[PDB]
RNA sequence: AAACUUUCAGCAACGGAUCUCUUGGCUCUCGCAUCGAUGAAGAACGCAGCGAAAUGCGAUACGUAAUGUGAAUUG
RNA sequence: GCGAAACCACAGCCUGGGGGGCCAGGCAAAAUCAGC
RNA sequence: UUGAGAAGCUCAGACGAGUAGGCAGGCGUGGAGGUUUGUGACGAAGCCUUGGGCGUGAGCCUGGGUCGAACAGCCUCUAGUGCAGAUCUUGGUGGAAGUAGC
RNA sequence: AAGAGCAUAGCUGUUGGGACCCGAAAGAUGGUGAACCAUCUAGUAGCUGGUUC
RNA sequence: UUUCAAUGGCCCGUCUAACACGGACCAAGGAGUCUAGCAUCUAUGCGAGUGUUUGGGUGAUGAAAACCCAUCCGCGA
RNA sequence: AGCUAAAUAUUGGCGAGAGACCGAUAGCGAACAAGUAGAGUGAUCGAAAGAUGAAAAGAACUUUGAAAAGAGAGUUAAAUAGUACGUGAAAUUGCUGAAAGGGAAGCAUUGGAAAUCAGUCUUACCUGGGUGAGAUCAGUAGUCUCUCGAGACUAUGCA
């Protein structure tokens, strides 16, 4: 159980503060399991989700599927992945929605600021 | 200690009971009647003894004052031989001295194991139908592709499109008996 | 309650409007609390209230059952579920952990969605971490022996609460209610009640030799017709 | 939006230009296809509507017209063959029925009887099973040995083996009528009827049509004009027998088109379990079994 | 003992019949000015405690066994000693699988299932 | 979409519907049960008689008021009268009848109207739902002689 | 529910939440510094007070004091 | 006899009950003390790339600076 | 062509007897319109 | 001879309208604690039914169809707990009628 | 004339509060416009209707 | 179940024989509830006694719960 | 003549944690655009209105039609989920099927005719010999947990 008075239990005071989470909060609710060959060269349990990395997806109706995110939705809660398209009537294609809880991270985009996350975040390079 | 649990679990709350219409039934593992009895609850009755199977061979449970505030050992057994008339002279050397009523109960709880063996091993050897589950699911979409289906081959159009290729192509005779006198010339026109 | 700013029309008011000066609490007298913590923890003693009470017992090594003092410092709880095994105890959590359901009605739109069952109580004296090793198992409650509480010697009513005692807690049984005749030493002007029959079972009075010598001949049983 | 009453006003107007530009791009293009039918064409020959049959899944194992030698030298010598080579064994059935059938079971297992000749009815009594059926069947001269297994006063499935050792399937009836049901029905008579099989272009739909090829009479009497339909479409099995009579109808364009008048009766099987060998539910080996996940798309077929 | 029944038209409140407000569900009438109250003759009758059927076969089945709701595969198991005196009926919301192993065991015991055939389709 | 017949199997059959026709709902009932169970090109001739007043339609159950005419007597019935509204709609919907087994291929000249529905709609007036089933005849085909 | 209370809500601009409330936190010791050693910080102010060997008050105590053991 | 009316059943309409939910209410509790001539609360008008009973903002207008997070926005 | 509303226990034949209904009688055919 | 839920079992007689009123036992609805090693995507609740079953009755159990996420029995606690009616409240829909009428 | 009471709970009753629901002209206070509007007010029954297994 | 036959069957509630008054129908809402005081009966705890909760102490596992209790005091004697 | 903390009050203001509360006619008038729309010259009065789907994949394309739409189609596990969108009750309306109807139906009781439903009846039961299998049998050897023997076993024979 939880034993601070400044942490709430409440569906209703969590369910809000989810839905209605602004687009800095909505980033770190989007985090991906890493793999089990990066999960012991960071020892990082998980990362939150950039553009352009390298997945694969565990999950749903697209199992097993790899490929690289193209536009991170924080808005709907998805990932938008490459080439995991669901075809439409009129003759394009359309995007699957991918929940960012489903995919498993293959290869992060290292940058300057990821780096400064991980090396600290009980891990290294 | 007897009365005690039984004016606390038989008339107040106890788990095992059922609140049957015209009965009620005790689910306990012990019980030798399957019923919230005063004569046969295995709770407020504190010496008790029951018959029930395991693993294909039946068996008799016994219980004392003496074991009862130790229920890892609370209760003994004795494995009840093959022979019908064997086993009932083994219970009643193992409960003698007890109530009439009790070892009624166990050689009645005998004859009521021994047909349950004696009839589910003729069953499993009979070839009987397998009961398997309908589904709505599965059901509903049957339902549904069906008619979107029926209706999308034109079932009727596509019959007589090749019923005439078949008279066509002339898998009859030149002049077959199916066909009137004048729609045949028509073919030869054909 | 309502807010306080006809019932049969729409938008109208509801009928007579709760309250909040509703009696919401009740006085009981103390010594009829302190008789209840008494009977609940005799009850606890019993073998067979406690299966009736719905508890998966029927392996346990003995009633009441008394842990040694060194579980006052068990600190992890894998050194908890490592003792509930050795005893035959978790037969009871693991039907605490196979049995929660989601909470019937709207009960789940008002902050509580899980209902399930009660295992073990363990009783300590001293908090050396034995709350902390436990409390993170499903159904075991804990309780110092002093601030024994109704609600968890008798939940729902139904007495017979699996109670696991620690020899520390154990002997302070005998100075927090005492004896029949001896004070209560942890309370001022406390005796455990007596009985108002002294033999607690009398189905064993009536087949004894003081009365089936003097009582008249028997009748039959259920009569011919 | 999280009203509702904005909401479908801010999209009944929506809808209302929707609805107005695609008539504005089909005015447009309604004054130069009667100027130029030549666009009108290719057009046409463009946006051709898409439906199911031409959107399948692609599987490799549809057969095509073409006679390639390994196919008919496997079933030219399978035991349907007797049916098939110049011996031409006319088929005696066998239709027994589950245990313990009911009424509105023995009044269907005399419409299938209409539909077959050289095919007897004998009632299963009491304590037998199919496999020693089908040994005890095949020493009196019959050649496929039918059963139809009803619950609960309906018939829901059927299973027909091949015998002494072919293969045995068992579909499920779907949609029963019987043939008071239909609307406009007719008698049938003693002619033996003429088959038709349809779209079975699976390599597994030429191993079941053949076995819907191997109940009827390898000749048939064309007097009664009497025709029988086994329509696979979706892999439905429609079954339908009609009785025909050609007459002059100008819109197909050999101008002959004949008018069917249905007899009964008209179930609709599915295909579950396919046993090379005689029908044992569970000593059997599996030719095919049904997925019942596998055929969520539509646009997946096995027949 | 040949079980019988002292009515077999349940009762059905007065006037339930004309309007689909009122439903059939008996109730008392309780107006002295009424017809039926003083129980004029022609007017329907009333559950009375005359109608009470014999205190041995009651509650039991037109066959004799008393029903008994087993809604899983240990509420069969107490009917073991009571084959002769008691029908399972199967609890509806059982699922489709639940119940096809409550048949295949009370058909053990010998007991009958009352609907044991719902959902099973036989092969 | 769901139809409320037996009939208009995809055979030799074929349907229309025309759903919030803002017409009355006594008026193009008494129209459609009389067109209701005839044949279609005849029908077209029947109701342009209507709309030159060469025809009335009887009014049967919603019969307010409904002065008697000469040619009501053709079906037995008293009153009959012209609407000319509603069956302006019903050409307007038989023309998809047509146009819809001119798409399927049918045979055009056997072709009756098999199913005629009128129902209400949600209000605003009293307004309408039509559907309509055209079928062919379904022939008989003669027996074969004797067995 | 409130009109100043409706607006906040309806916007989109977060609330100042201020998390300032936890109990049993019992105010650690400053002012003294030896005190503030031998003070054991769950333990309640009567039960520090008189362990390390002082009184809270030297007057009476208007209730019944614990009793352990 | 057909129609009409009534009754039963099936289907299609009407209609929005029941059931299930719930970023809302209502109630209790706990911490805190903070509007204005340095122009408050309120009003009007404007400002969005495409906005329409809504929000934010003030011609630096659906906001700039400073810090922090760290690569989005979205129709 | 558009199109209400009031009103609505269920209702609708007469004679006599204790009113539309009860008792005993006269009788009794659809579906409608205009005066009344 | 087992019929010890001693709150059970059993034997025998008489009796049976019922107003104001008095007494007693039960049925059902929303939430709460305990319990059913409780039921549920192989379909929970609901809903419909020319299906079957029980109770004197309030009611309950069930087959079929529909449907799509939760729900019930038992012992207690609790109440915003039961509708035919109030020229009852809100909503929906009828006959008058395609009449009155423009 | 060798004390029987105290406390808690339940039932029914009784008074007092809005007091089983609904209906019954009033007056006051403060305002709007040249009578109306809120508020006390959940004004007033000896009484009229209704009051649910 | 639908219907037929035979026989019976004055429309429901409020009123005070008929009436009158309410009733077009269907759905959901909708009426002896909360609190204080007094009295009776019953249950329980203690008993010449009885009553913890104004407060204090305590409560690491909803710490508004449970548990403990000084000095007065109320009712009775 | 004057000042002064703490104990105390708090339907408002800035936050917070809860609840045997209501669950869209309820709970604030307001779960949604709400003191908004709207009404009054004005003070003031003041509503109705939640739910497609997991994902809009919100129906390409062909054709009739001036339009609206309709039909073929197509997506979905579900269109028996098509924005008149979760489930979809009753009144009430139309069609189809079967009945009934001589200036009253309605219901109750006993039965005819039509339709239809259930019942375990499916089979089970019980009795000898012979053949084979072994186990609770061995004029038998071992292990473990309990308490000499009581169960669980592993061998080997199956007398």
């Amino acid at each position: 159980m939880k034993f601070s008075r400044d942490v709430t239990s409440s569906r209703r005071k969590q369910r809000k503060a989810h839905f209605g989470a602004p687009s800095s909060v909505r980033r770190v609710l989007m985090s991906a399991p890493l793999s089990k060959e990066l999960r012991e060269q960071y020892k990082i349990r998980s990362l939150p989700v950039r553009r352009d990395d390298q997945i694969t997806v565990i999950r749903g109706s697209n199992k097993g599927r790899e490929g690289k995110i193209t536009s991170v939705y924080r808005k709907k809660f998805l990932l938008l992945i490459e080439r995991v398209t669901r075809e439409k009537a009129n003759g394009a294609s359309a995007p699957v929605g991918i929940d960012a809880s489903k995919v498993v991270i293959t290869k992060l985009h290292l940058d300057k600021d990821r780096k400064d996350l991980i090396v600290r975040k009980g891990g290294k390079v | 200690q007897d009365e005690v649990i039984w004016q606390v679990v038989g008339h107040e709350f106890c788990s095992y009971r059922i609140k049957g219409e015209a009965q009620n039934f005790c689910r306990n593992e012990y019980n030798v009647t399957g019923l919230c009895n005063r004569q046969s609850c295995p709770l407020a009755n504190s010496r008790y003894a029951t018959v029930r199977e395991d693993n294909g061979k039946l068996y008799l449970y016994m219980k004392t004052i003496e074991r009862a505030h130790f229920p890892s050992k609370l209760w003994q057994r004795i494995k009840l031989s093959k022979n019908y008339a064997k086993a009932l002279e083994q219970i009643d050397q193992q409960l003698l001295y007890w109530p009439g009523r009790q070892i009624h109960r166990c050689k009645q709880r005998l004859t009521r194991l021994t047909q349950y063996l004696l009839k589910a091993r003729r069953l499993a050897l009979k070839h009987q139908p397998a009961l398997i589950p309908i589904k709505p699911k599965q059901a509903h979409r049957e339902a549904s592709r069906e008619r979107k289906a029926l209706i999308a081959a034109k079932l009727e159009k596509n019959i007589e499109k090749e019923l005439v290729k078949r008279l066509k192509s002339g898998v009859y005779g030149d002049q077959p008996l199916n066909v009137n006198e004048e729609i045949w010339n028509k073919v030869l026109a054909a | 309650a309502v807010s306080e700013k006809g019932n049969m029309c729409r938008s109208g008011r509801m009928f007579a409007p709760t309250k909040t000066w509703r009696k919401w609490h009740v006085k009981v007298n103390q010594n009829e609390k302190r008789y209840a913590i008494a009977s609940a923890v005799a009850a606890s003693g019993v073998p067979s209230l406690l299966l009736a009470r719905g508890h998966r017992i029927e392996e346990i090594p003995e009633v009441p059952l008394v842990v040694d003092d060194a579980v006052q410092s068990f600190q992890k709880t894998k050194e908890a579920v490592a003792l509930l095994k050795e005893i035959k105890a978790y037969r009871d959590v693991i039907k605490v952990a196979n049995s929660r359901k989601l909470r019937a009605g709207k009960g789940k739109l008002r902050n509580r969605r899980h209902v399930q069952r009660r295992g073990p109580l363990v009783v300590f004296n001293e908090d050396t971490g034995i709350v902390k090793a436990f409390r993170n198992i499903p159904g075991v409650e804990i309780v110092n022996v002093r601030r024994l509480n109704l609600l968890q010697l008798a939940p729902g009513g139904h007495l017979g609460r699996f109670v696991i005692w620690t020899k520390s807690a154990f002997g302070l049984l005998d100075s927090v209610f005492g004896s029949t005749t001896e004070v209560a030493q942890l309370k001022k002007n406390y005796f455990l009640p007596e009985n108002i029959i002294s033999n607690a079972d009398v189905t064993r009075l009536i087949n004894s030799d003081e009365i089936q010598s003097i009582v008249k001949a028997a009748g039959p049983s259920r009569v011919k017709r | 939006i999280k009203n509702k009453i904005v909401r479908q006003q801010q999209y009944m107007k929506a809808l209302h230009q929707k609805n107005k530009d695609k008539l504005e791009r089909r005015k447009e293009r309604a004054k130069e296809e009667e100027k130029d039918p030549e666009k009108k064409r290719l057009r046409l020959s463009e946006n051709i509507p898409a439906t199911i049959e031409s959107k399948r899944v692609y599987d490799e194992t549809i057969i095509e017209d073409k006679p390639d030698e390994e196919l008919q030298a496997e079933l030219k010598d399978d035991e349907f063959s007797a049916y098939f080579s110049e011996e031409r064994k006319v088929p005696k059935l066998l239709v027994t029925t589950s245990k313990r059938a009911s009424r509105k079971c023995y009044d269907f297992a005399s419409e299938l009887l209409d539909c077959f000749p050289n095919a007897e009815f004998r009632k299963r009594t009491g304590d037998i099973e199919v496999h020693e059926i089908a040994e005890a069947a095949a020493k009196r001269g019959y050649t496929d040995l039918l059963v139809l297994n009803e619950d609960r006063k309906k018939t829901n499935a059927l299973t027909l083996v091949h015998l002494p050792n072919g293969p045995s399937f068992y579909f499920t009836l779907s949609n029963l009528q019987t043939a008071k049901e239909i609307s406009n029905h007719g008698r049938s008579t003693g002619h033996i009827p003429e088959l038709i099989i349809n779209n079975f272009s699976t390599r597994l739909g030429m191993t079941v049509a053949r076995a819907f090829q191997s109940l009827f009479i390898q000749t048939p009497q064309i007097q009664g004009r009497q025709v029988v339909t086994i329509h696979c479409q979706r892999d439905f099995l429609f079954f339908r027998r009609h009785r025909y009579a050609f007459r002059e109808k100008s819109n197909m364009p050999d101008g002959i088109g004949t008018g069917l008048q249905e007899l009964g009766p008209r179930f609709t099987m599915r295909l579950r379990m396919v046993q090379k060998g005689v029908w044992d539910r569970k000593e059997g080996e599996v030719f095919f079994e049904s997925n019942a996940g596998e055929e969520s798309d539509r646009r997946k077929f096995w027949l | 003992v040949n079980i019988i029944k002292k009515r077999t038209k349940p009762f059905k409140r007065h006037q339930s019949d004309r309007f689909k407000r009122v439903g059939e569900s008996w109730r008392k009438p309780r107006g002295i000015d009424s017809c039926v109250r003083r129980r004029f003759r022609g007017t329907i009758s009333m559950p009375k405690i005359g109608y009470g059927n014999n205190k041995k076969t009651r509650y039991c089945m037109p066959n004799g066994l008393k029903a008994f709701l087993v809604r899983n595969v240990s509420d069969v198991e107490l009917l073991l000693m009571h084959n002769k005196t008691y029908a399972a009926e199967i609890a509806g919301n059982v699922s489709a699988r639940k119940r096809v192993e409550i048949v295949e065991k009370a058909r053990a015991l010998g007991v009958k299932v009352t609907n044991a055939g719902a959902k099973v389709r036989s092969q | 979409v769901r139809y409320s017949a037996s009939p208009a199997l995809e055979t030799k059959c074929a349907k229309a519907r025309g759903a919030y026709l803002r017409t009355h709902f006594k008026n193009s009932r008494e129209v459609a049960f009389t067109i209701n169970g005839m044949s279609l090109k005849k029908a077209f001739i029947f109701l342009d008689n209507v709309k030159e007043h060469k025809q009335a339609v009887p009014f049967r159950r919603f019969n307010g008021g409904v002065g008697r005419t000469a040619q009501g007597k053709e079906f037995g019935v008293t009153q009959a009268r012209w609407p000319v509204k509603s069956v302006k709609f019903f050409y307007d919907l038989l023309k998809n009848a047509e146009a819809n087994a001119e798409a399927k291929g049918l045979d055009m000249d056997k072709l009756i109207i098999k199913h005629v529905q009128v129902n209400a709609a949600p209000k605003q007036s009293s307004p309408s739902h039509i559907e309509i089933i055209v079928a062919e005849e379904e022939e008989a085909v003669p027996k074969a002689n004797d067995t | 529910a409130n009109p100043r209370q409706r607006n906040k809500q309806r916007s989109g601009k977060p609330r100042l939440t201020r998390r300032n409330a936890n109990k049993k936190a019992k105010a650690k010791i400053y002012g003294n510094f030896v005190i503030q050693q031998n003070w054991d910080k769950h333990a309640t102010l009567r039960q520090n007070y008189a362990r390390l060997g002082l009184l809270a008050t030297p007057n009476y105590v208007t209730g019944g004091v614990e009793k352990l053991y």
